[PDB]
């Protein structure tokens, strides 16, 4: 097997990165970062969602963008959303530094390396 | 519209789960005027 | 405008001028291909045209697009409808001969054929004049050769299968590979009978496939293609599912052999009521793929998981085929000094195809037993 670690690598690559951009992120017990810059007035595990998300690298390049509204069923969708999802309301916004373990994972996809950490920055728009 | 499979009888779906099975196919519509032959068809080993 | 290729290789390689009973080894390459990139706006010259480039012209396959689209000489409509299409075919059929005994003829044989289409709409940016592809596909077909005849001979009924619970049993294995490959050890690996994925209430629409696979990892379930692909392949080649391979295709493809044995006539068979003896036998299998496609699913978005709360797989097939056949099993060619020919020969074949559309397995086994016998009485009186 080529079984690779990436939980202490994403874990400094995280802080680092909210070291040099004056941010301040709470800590799940999964290793999610999150930031809530606004509250609306939860979504489920069996909720529909539709969110204005949008995705890049810690580099800034983009890999995953939606302008417009698009649905999800939010169990779908990598863990991490599933962690910071149900964390607000409609209209609130939300700002993920999904690691690798809770995003595409050591193996990545196309377009996504392995191991790499995501940073998505969510507004959820509805939970029709 | 709301006969879409991938909300199936999610918050306001016309659809249930008992779509999926024949037997309960009937049930598995949330709108009231549905028919047999009309709406939707059944077959229970369609050949592709 | 269009191209293709016919690339041919054929070698003889012989071995001849412990392994020096290696006779002939006959290599056949062909790789066929194939450029179709429409919207190309400049006309050609009358003794023929390298715009494009020289090796274009030439069938070259190098890609074209970018460097078209830069030159400006594809299309500035920003709906065309025409896609750019390149295919690709492979064909490998080494052939060996090898020469054990001095009356023991063995030949080798080994395939493998692979094909690919590609297929893709695409613009041209009025600034900077990139080539922008628009949702690329693929599809296309493998074969090779491979030997499973360490299940050839295990019984298999509708009563029992010792193979088939090989296949059962490897799902877990090969799913948990897959996770570890995908969760990379440096977290408790999510199952769906933990605490932090629970199998949910009885009017939840996923009650049933939490509760069909408890222990499972959450993107492989049993009824996962990239599971339980390999789970078929390992346990019908006889394999290890621990060790064996999580791939669709296979490189090397595995030598099917065809055994001639003339020399039973060297023991004690001259003047022992035979006149002639030869055993003969043939095995050939091979793993087919009839048509595999890439996935728009298997995208960038965050959507991971399909109806079915398996992960999406990059490739996807409806079936995948694997056929064994003994022509013969064993053939007993002989005849005896009073002139009674005797042609007895055992055929096998299987012909499992399993379905990731219903998730089925269907086995198709063959038995033949041939007797044939040949005797001349001399001189009878009417």
């Amino acid at each position: 097997d080529e079984v690779k670690d990436y939980t202490a690598e994403n874990e400094k690559e995280i802080v680092d990165y909210l070291a040099q951009n004056n941010l301040t992120a709470q800590r799940t017990n999964s290793g999610l970062y999150y930031i809530i810059t606004k509250e609306g007035s939860h979504p489920t595990l069996n909720s529909n969602i539709t969110v204005i998300y949008k995705g890049y690298f810690t580099n800034g390049k983009v890999f995953d963008e939606s302008t417009e509204g698009v649905s999800y069923s939010l169990r779908t969708l990598i863990p991490g959303w599933k962690e910071g999802i149900p964390l607000l309301k409609s209209g609130g916004e939300i700002q993920l530094f999904v690691p690798a373990h809770l995003g595409y994972g050591s193996n990545g996809n196309k377009t996504v390396p392995g191991g790499a950490v995501l940073i998505f920055e969510i507004t959820l728009v509805s939970v029709n | 519209n709301k006969y879409d499979p991938a909300t199936i009888g999610q918050a306001g779906s016309f659809l249930n789960s008992n779509i999926r099975e024949i037997v309960t196919a009937k049930s598995g519509f949330n709108n009231t005027n549905v028919s047999e032959a009309t709406d939707y068809s059944v077959l229970e080993n369609a050949r592709k | 405008i269009q191209n293709s290729n016919s690339n041919t290789l054929t070698t003889t390689l012989n071995m001849n001028t412990v392994l020096t009973s290696i006779k002939n080894v006959q290599i056949n390459y062909t790789k066929n291909s194939g450029t179709v990139l429409p919207g190309y706006t400049p006309s050609v010259g009358f003794l023929g045209t390298s715009k494009p480039s020289l090796g274009f012209v030439f069938g070259s396959q190098d890609d074209v697009r970018y460097e078209a689209a830069k030159r400006g000489w594809l299309t500035t409509y920003q709906d065309f409808n025409q896609s750019f299409t390149q295919v690709s075919n492979k064909l490998l059929k080494v052939t060996a001969n090898i020469d054990l005994l001095p009356d023991l003829k063995v030949d080798l044989s080994m395939d493998r054929s692979y094909s690919e289409n590609t297929s893709e709409q695409y613009s041209v940016d009025p600034s900077t004049n990139e080539y922008k592809p628009l949702s690329p596909y693929t599809y296309g077909m493998f074969s090779i050769s491979t030997v499973m005849i360490k299940t050839a001979f295990s019984p298999s009924d509708e009563t029992q299968s010792a193979a088939f619970d090989d296949f059962r049993s490897n799902r877990l294995i090969i799913a948990n590979r897959l996770a570890e490959g995908h969760y990379g050890s440096g977290v408790a690996i999510p199952r769906y009978g933990d605490a932090n994925n629970p199998i949910p209430a009885e009017t939840d629409p996923n009650y049933a496939v939490y509760t069909a696979n408890q222990g499972y990892p959450i993107g492989y379930t049993k009824s996962n293609q990239a599971v339980l692909l390999p789970a078929f392949l390992a346990a019908y080649t006889g394999s290890d599912a621990s060790s064996s391979s999580t791939n669709i295709f296979r490189s090397f493809p595995i030598p099917n052999w065809s055994i001639k044995y003339n020399g039973l006539m060297r023991y004690k068979y001259f003047k022992d009521k035979f006149k002639r003896f030869s055993l003969q036998h043939n095995y050939r299998a091979s793993y087919t793929i009839n048509q595999f496609r890439s996935n728009f699913d298997y995208n960038s978005s965050p959507k991971v998981q399909d109806v079915n709360t398996n992960f999406y797989n990059e490739i996807i097939m409806s079936n995948v085929n694997l056929v064994e056949q003994f022509s013969p099993l064993i053939r007993m060619d002989f005849e005896l000094k009073s002139s009674l020919r005797v042609l007895s020969e055992i055929k096998k074949d299987r012909a499992l195809s399993m379905s990731f559309d219903n998730n089925l397995l269907t086995e198709v086994k063959g038995m033949e037993y041939i007797i044939g016998l040949g005797y001349r009485f001399k001189d009878v009186i009417f």
